[PDB]
RNA sequence: GCUGGGAUGUUGGCUUAGAAGCAGCCAUCAUUUAAAGAGUGCGUAACAGCUCACCAGC
């Protein structure tokens, strides 16, 4: 069983891909149409897949809600996190943006409610020196 | 920027033992 | 001491070919919890895997 994040239309590339699960069982091709597939729905973004390989090579896979770092840097406007969370400020959201970010990986958070679902995404934002206004 | 099974960008990895 | 658990965002941000608790820098929050560190050490190319913290039963 193995996992990336691979964004949303796109995939086959040696580097990113291939050699990853390429090493396990896994044929290639078949993933990246699979996957690009479904991939559709949700484009532009990355997103995490968790591919899993049964003992005759063949796979399946599970697609989730993109990480809440990519989401955080989305919002933020920014494309990259501060090389020193807390101590340099990169970027900022509004609290309705972490309503946001908290409701769109709330399928993957495990929160009982949208107030404990932000108190997580403010838990990775904290960590990418991104503020909260 | 080579070996055999051993980096995760550019392009090699491994392949056998 | 023994057994079982040790969970979720998440491979935290940066860096890097990679850097996934464990080269390095910064941060070290939040959730679900009986409990479980953004992780004690081993380990991997990076994962994986083993181990410790912590909790539970005996």
């Amino acid at each position: 069983q193995i996992k990336l994040q691979l964004p949303a239309g796109k995939a086959t590339p040696a580097p990113p891909v291939g050699p990853a699960l390429g090493q396990h069982g896994v044929n290639i091709m078949e993933f990246c149409k699979r996957f690009n597939a479904e991939t559709a729905d949700k484009a532009g973004m990355i997103l995490p897949v968790v591919i899993t390989v049964y003992e005759d090579k063949s796979f399946t896979f599970i697609i989730k809600t993109p990480p809440a770092s990519f989401l955080l840097k989305k919002a933020a406007g920014i494309e990259k996190g501060s090389s020193e969370p807390k101590r340099k400020i990169v970027g900022k959201v509004t609290r309705k943006q972490i309503e946001e970010i908290a409701k769109t990986k709330m399928p993957d958070l495990n929160a009982n409610s949208l107030e404990a679902a932000m108190k997580i995404i403010e838990g990775t934002a904290k960590s990418m020196g991104i503020e909260v206004v | 920027i080579a070996s055999a099974s051993c980096t995760t960008x550019i392009c090699t990895c491994s392949c056998s033992s």
